[PDB]
């Protein structure tokens, strides 16, 4: 069933599983029309499909052309997400297909279940705790490839860079989730933290800076401070 | 007008005949039910005084044979049996009938309730749902499970209702996932009506039979079936106009007949609110919506 807060370790066993976040699939800007009504303009989006054990990210870019002439786009976006995840699973060799797919929003359960009827042994599961994957579009290199896309496209990333050479997948996922929560709560401050020191760079083949183990502890501490702060600034504490 | 005689009434029992019921005391002189209207299926049902557990009963059509009831002290129930000796049967009934030891099926002449509840229900289809081919009548009770309930455990004693499952390959065409899930017309019209039921009369007949087993026996799987068959129609954007008008009449009489005190367990809040207020057919069930709003406004 639903992932609770008494099964963190299940993410990092040897059963293949993917998370699927749809919060950046259908993205709009809301603006005024010449007549003074309101309209939306869609911008490119993405499905965030992540193996938490390996860091492999299947970033399916959703080009605005997919919405052309369609109605009820927020509803369609969930079914388009499920269609693309189903297509991804079918494209993988059997021994790479997931045993479980965890959706970050419960409204994805029925669309994905219906698209995966052909895969009765793949468990489709809800999240008792909301993830911070919406902030993926605050990662500059991911945002860049989405906004530059002129057609539908899948791009493969490792969201952990090379961290697994030094740390476990439990620790790497906690770091990723701590960074993503920072970026979601106060993007500018989080990004200031990550880049303040120009001698620490992002390798061409990486998403995050090349911190030493010691520098990661400082970074992680700074992100915790930010989240706690904002949580005061927000609730006045 | 036909008759279902009883050999005797050795245990105290509430006896139902269609929507009517009456109490018989232990060893009370009682020898059956007369004046049963020809042309309809009927159900004769039982709840023992000592064990209100297990309501059970028998669906039958007097045009198909001469049927009587006899208590079995070994199996502990009132059993229906067929009498093949037509002259023996006529003679038994007439004796009980000049001795007035039978109750009369108490139909008011204005009253179309039973017709309206069994309009599409045929014995031959009942006998395909309830498989016991050596008898012309069909036994049902409170505890019997449905074929679909068994997939989620004795197959011979099952209710073989048509399996309906909205998240199944049968219901969902490859490449029309969203379309078929949000608008079930394909599944209703092509798969079920054209494919399985052949026509809307057989569909309504199964729907009506499921309701009656839910109401008379508290059969939970029958209630599930009834609601699934309603929801499949209401969740279809494209339904023949005569089917919607007929469904509205069917449900009207079902809601009218339901005991007021059993609504809490026999009516599924989600299905009815969806069907009456969210579904494609939200505006197509005027009679049903009016009686539901005046009789069970709590549910909604
Ligand atoms: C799979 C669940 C038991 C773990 O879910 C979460 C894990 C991590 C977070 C987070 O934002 N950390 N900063 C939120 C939810």
């Amino acid at each position: 069933g639903a992932m609770n807060s008494s099964n963190y370790a299940e993410l990092f066993n040897n059963d293949i599983k993917l998370f699927v976040d749809d919060t950046n699939v259908y993205r709009v800007t809301v603006h005024k029309t010449f007549e003074g009504n309101v309209a939306t303009k869609a911008i490119n989006g993405c499905i965030f499909t992540l193996n938490p054990k390996t860091g492999h990210l299947f970033l399916k870019i959703i080009h605005t052309s997919v919405w052309a002439g369609q109605k009820r786009l927020s509803q369609l976006a969930k079914w388009k997400t499920a269609e693309e995840v189903s297509a991804l699973v079918r494209s993988l060799p059997k021994e790479e297909q997931p045993k479980q797919i965890i959706v970050t929003r419960k409204a994805m359960l029925d669309p994905l279940e219906v698209h995966m009827l052909d895969f009765p042994n793949i468990a489709i599961r809800p999240t008792e705790l909301r993830l911070p994957f919406s902030a993926a579009m605050s990662i500059d290199k991911l945002s860049d490839v989405v906004m530059k896309a002129t057609e539908p496209q899948m791009v493969l990333f490792n969201i952990y860079d090379d961290w697994l050479d030094r740390i476990s997948s439990y620790t790497a996922f906690s770091r990723l989730t701590l960074l993503l929560r920072a970026l979601k709560t106060n993007e500018e401050s989080a990004k200031m933290i990550l880049l303040s020191d120009p001698t620490i760079t992002i390798k061409s083949y990486h998403l995050w800076p090349s911190f030493t183990d010691e520098q990661w502890i400082t970074i992680e501490s700074q992100m915790r401070d930010l989240i706690l702060t904002e949580y005061g600034r927000k609730y006045n504490v | 007008m036909n008759t279902v005689p009883f050999t005797s009434a050795p245990i105290e029992v509430t006896i139902g005949i269609d929507q009517y019921s009456f109490n018989v005391k232990e060893n009370q002189p009682f020898h059956g039910i007369k004046d049963i209207p020809i042309g309809h299926v009927h159900v004769i049902h039982f709840q023992h005084a000592d064990n209100s557990s297990m309501r059970y009963g028998y669906w039958f059509d007097c045009r198909m044979g001469n049927f009587y009831i006899q208590y079995d002290p070994k199996d502990g129930l009132y059993k229906m049996m067929e009498e093949r000796d037509g002259a023996k049967f006529e003679n038994i009934v007439h004796n009980f009938k000049e001795r007035q030891m039978m109750v009369s099926y108490p139909k008011i002449d204005e009253d179309d309730t039973w017709y309206n509840l069994t309009e599409f229900v045929q014995m031959d289809k009942i006998r395909k749902i309830v498989r016991k081919d050596e008898n012309q009548f069909s036994y049902v009770d409170s505890s019997m499970t449905t074929v679909q309930e068994n997939e989620l455990s004795d197959p011979a004693h099952s209710l073989n209702y048509t399996v309906i499952n909205f998240k199944s390959r049968e219901a969902i065409r490859p490449g029309h996932e969203m379309e078929d899930f949000l608008d079930k017309s394909y599944y209703l019209n092509t798969v079920m009506l054209q494919g399985i039921f052949k026509n809307s009369s057989n569909y309504f007949g199964e729907l009506q039979f499921a309701f009656l087993n839910a109401m008379f026996f508290g059969n939970y799987g029958s209630s599930l079936q009834w609601h699934a068959m309603i929801e499949l129609i209401c969740s279809s954007a494209t339904v023949p106009k005569h089917m919607l008008d007929k469904l509205d009449e069917i449900l009207y009489y079902q809601i009218k007949t339901l005991p007021e005190q059993y609504s809490d367990i026999l009516l599924n809040e989600r299905v009815w609110n969806i069907c009456l207020y969210s579904s494609f057919q939200k505006n197509s069930l005027h009679n049903t919506e009016k009686i539901m709003e005046n009789k069970y406004p709590e549910l909604l």
